[PDB]
């Protein structure tokens, strides 16, 4: 139970690791670009904004 | 015509940040910040594919931003070391114009608005092509000639 | 206008290669290479369905490459032996211009950019038409009129 609960806890940590990597690899062009705006659909998917 | 819209970074010859649209933006491969009091406080994004650092313009500077466009017709454009030709889909200047530490500089449309930022250059014959970033159809991308040097 | 972007190969009647866009490009039915020091070093792709040999440019020459386009309206175009007419989809010349050893020579748009390379000539009385290669719809093709002889 100790080794299982530790590896499973590390694996839900690695799954949350998509916010640390996948979110940035999708979203950073929309943070870098001058005056542009992200499409509304993607804004909800990445939890990034109330609007723009 | 005016060319004053940069701010420098570090007490060294190491390039500049541009005040463009809604954001300050800067080359990421260079360091030492505080040649302006806003670089001292701004929280910066960065990304390794494109070599930008970006931050939203502060409440006191909002009015002073340079205008910009994604448009790039063929022909002639301006930058701080003079005329620059965009042809064959690439920017070019005479070799010996531009150098290491002349980086983060804008390229201007003759209608007085930014279309790219300079990051470096190549030496594949003495009429140097530029490494640059630009916002084609409202997304940033990087252009990089083969064997080009980061400035 | 200038033909000066051509580079010859061998101390023979055999031909030349063209510095165009991103590449050196050459006719495949002819041989001998080393009149020029970049033809000595480069590794060439080839295809007997188009009769090209090509290599991507060495990192000191790209500034000297001739500009290119796919655009080919009806009318008059330029090469080393003067005026050349593109009509009915053929390139065509005054009879007795061109000879064996004058394959591998570029055809220029009047705006000073390449649109085809010569391979050889067909003749019917006072009518003369060229086998050539060109990049319509962004990808290489070969044109070859009846009974054409390679140069």
């Amino acid at each position: 139970v100790s080794v299982a609960s530790f590896v499973l806890l590390s694996m839900v940590g690695v799954a949350v690791g998509m916010c640390m990597c996948a979110r940035r690899r999708c979203i950073t062009p929309y943070e870098l670009t001058p005056g542009a705006t992200v499409p509304f659909l993607l804004s909800l998917i990445c939890c990034i904004r109330t609007a723009k | 015509n005016d060319c004053i819209f940069e701010v420098k970074h570090e007490g060294k010859v190491t390039g500049y940040a541009c005040l463009v649209g809604d954001k300050v933006m800067k080359p990421a491969h260079v360091k030492g910040t505080i040649d302006n009091a806003d670089l001292a406080k701004l929280a910066f994004k960065r990304s390794s594919k494109y070599d930008l650092e970006c931050a939203q313009i502060p409440v006191h500077m909002k009015s002073d931003a340079s205008k910009f466009t994604h448009e790039k017709p063929e022909g002639y454009y301006n930058w701080h070391h003079g005329a620059v030709q965009y042809s064959g889909g690439r920017f070019t200047i005479p070799t010996g114009a531009g150098k290491p530490g002349d980086s983060g500089r804008p390229i201007f449309d003759n209608k007085g608005r930014v279309v790219a930022i300079v990051l470096g250059g190549a030496n594949e014959g003495a009429r140097t092509a530029l490494s640059v970033v630009t916002w084609n159809k409202d997304i940033v991308t990087k252009i990089t000639p083969e064997g080009a040097e980061e400035w």
